[PDB]
């Protein structure tokens, strides 16, 4: 006798699928992601977002900041010494 | 002839494995199956009508 008629009712093995849930995350998520942006280091930028370019960068964990801050440090009380003197 | 329908047929069960809810779908295609076999062994079985009345 005839085949029954469930096979030709899909709706339960479309929104039945656990992978719907993350479909409908990456239709957003991605989808909605400038494949590219606008610039790392520009923070302070009067050329000392030059100054974070070369030292704050990600880019570089280099010493020289660190260095240039401490001789800061060391030529505002010295120089308050010498203010003193 | 009953090979078309059994091709498909039996491809359609192999089919009916990716999905469930061929609980009674299959059995359906068992009867089928059955009632169609029995054509063909009634197909067998026949004599013409009428006797043999040359010899008989």
């Amino acid at each position: 006798v005839s085949t029954l008629i469930p096979p030709k009712v899909v709706s339960s093995k479309n929104i039945g699928s656990a992978p719907n849930a993350k479909r409908i995350a990456n239709v957003v998520h991605f989808y909605k992601s400038l494949p590219q942006g606008p610039a790392p280091a520009i923070k302070a930028n009067t050329r000392l977002a030059r100054y974070k370019a070369k030292y704050f960068d990600g880019d570089n964990a280099s010493g020289k900041p660190l260095w240039h801050f401490a001789l800061g440090i060391i030529a505002f009380g010295y120089s308050m010494e010498y203010y003193f003197h | 002839a009953k090979s078309a329908a059994n091709k498909l047929d039996w491809a359609k069960v192999i089919s009916s494995l990716r999905i469930t809810g061929s609980t009674a779908t299959q059995l359906s295609s068992f009867k089928k199956r059955n009632d169609e076999a029995r054509r063909q062994l009634l197909e067998l079985q026949s004599q013409p009508t009428e006797v043999d009345f040359s010899h008989y």
